């Protein structure tokens, strides 16, 4: 995967404690996510999560707020095995289980609390845009992005750079993902040596940075003086 | 030769064979760039019709379709009446994810098979 699709959930109402069908949790809800993530659609929705779907463990119980765990993870992730088409759809479903929260997704007495539908357009950044939804029985408040994964850069997410310092480059990686080139040393790979200063174009030479190195028929410390 | 001095310059796998004097890369497919690092684009000829998406993967496009059309360019507009589900000689439409049966007087229902 080249790129990650990160969706950070902040809060949750769910003052009554009430479920889609109108019955109460109980005695509480203890509210797990669902996440369903697909190319963009305006049509009413047909079949499957096509961009990935994962689910969370029980996060609380009625009304909550989230907080983030680096390492039940928040921001949630989901790797994506295209470049990124620039526009989404969205689902996601709040749900109540009665059972272990361990795979609640796998309990067999879940009932659905409530959920949301969205689509948009979204740019790789690491900037959170951000979104709440409103009803009279719940409320969600959550943020996402589209960021590239470790060596990947560009604004598609497809140029890889990674950090040399041997035979075939000397560069660290610049966030449009060209190299940057250690000091006396040029080139797209940084692989070309910066030769002494004043070093002859054409009779002078160098392998190692800050040298000077005559080519034949060349004499002096700048390889300027025929034979 | 030149892959010797040093670690693969080829990124995502791709295979280093020394040439006179220098090097180039043998990119897996899907990979371009002088050290295979970046990732080809397949949906730059826009393969993709009927208002279907290109998602651009690794070696290879898939057209995602509109409901209803099929085919490797989402070029099919799918038959809904090839199987002909209308009863009672209904006539069936052909349309974009959907059939409609249109009954002879006296019948109704969704496949026109009632009193
Ligand atoms: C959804 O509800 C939340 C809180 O119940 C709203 O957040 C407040 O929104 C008002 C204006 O609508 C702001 O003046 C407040 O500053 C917001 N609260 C906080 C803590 O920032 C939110 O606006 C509601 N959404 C809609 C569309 O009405
Ligand atoms: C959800 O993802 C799993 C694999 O992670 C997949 O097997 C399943 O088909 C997906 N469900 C939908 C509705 O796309
Ligand atoms: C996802 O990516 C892997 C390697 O990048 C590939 O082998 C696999 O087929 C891809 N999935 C699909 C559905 O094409
Ligand atoms: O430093 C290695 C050099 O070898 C030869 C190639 O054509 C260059 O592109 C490369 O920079
Ligand atoms: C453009 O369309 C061709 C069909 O010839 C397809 O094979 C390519 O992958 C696409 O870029
Ligand atoms: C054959 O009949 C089925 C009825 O379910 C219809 O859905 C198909 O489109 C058709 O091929
Ligand atoms: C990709 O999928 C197709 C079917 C359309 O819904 C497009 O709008 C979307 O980008
Ligand atoms: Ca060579
Ligand atoms: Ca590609
Ligand atoms: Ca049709």
């Amino acid at each position: 995967s080249s790129s990650i699709f990160q969706l950070r959930l902040q809060e949750f109402a769910n003052e009554r404690g009430m479920l889609a069908n109108g019955r109460p949790c109980e005695p509480g809800c203890r509210t797990f996510f669902r996440i369903c993530l697909k190319h963009y659609q305006a049509t009413f929705s047909e079949g499957p999560c096509t961009f990935g779907n994962v689910s969370t463990p029980v996060l609380g119980t009625n009304s909550f707020v989230i907080r983030d765990k680096n390492s039940g993870r928040n921001p949630l992730q989901l790797p994506l095995n295209f470049t990124w088409p620039g526009t989404f759809s969205l689902n996601i479903q709040a749900w109540h289980t009665p059972g272990d929260d361990l795979r609640p997704e796998t309990s067999p007495g879940n009932s659905l609390i409530s959920q949301i539908i969205i689509q948009g357009s979204l740019a790789v950044g690491k900037n959170w845009k951000s979104d709440e939804q409103n009803n009279t029985l719940t409320r969600l408040r959550y943020s996402y992005r589209v960021v590239c994964s470790d060596n990947y850069y560009g604004d598609s997410c497809s140029r890889l750079c990674k950090k040399r310092d041997d035979h075939f480059g000397h560069y660290e990686c610049q966030p449009d993902g060209s190299p940057s080139c250690l000091p006396g040393w040029t080139g797209k790979y940084c692989d070309q040596p910066i030769c002494l200063s004043g070093c002859h174009e054409q009779n002078g030479y160098c392998s190692k940075p800050d040298e000077c190195n005559c080519r034949p028929g060349w004499q002096g410390p700048l390889c300027n003086e025929a034979a | 030769d030149e892959c010797a001095l040093g670690a693969n310059p080829c990124e995502h796998a791709g295979k280093c064979l020394n040439t006179l004097g220098s090097f180039e890369c043998q990119c897996l497919q899907g990979y371009t760039g002088p050290r295979c690092e970046i990732d080809v684009n397949e949906c730059i000829s826009n393969p993709c019709q009927n208002d279907a998406t290109c998602l651009d993967q690794i070696g290879e496009f898939q057209c995602i379709c509109m409901p209803g059309y099929e085919g490797v360019y989402c070029e099919i507009n799918t038959d809904e009446c090839a199987s002909s589900p209308c009863l009672h000689n209904g006539r069936c439409v052909d349309k974009i994810n959907e059939f409609l049966c249109q009954c002879p007087k006296g019948f109704s229902g969704h496949l026109c098979q009632s009193g």
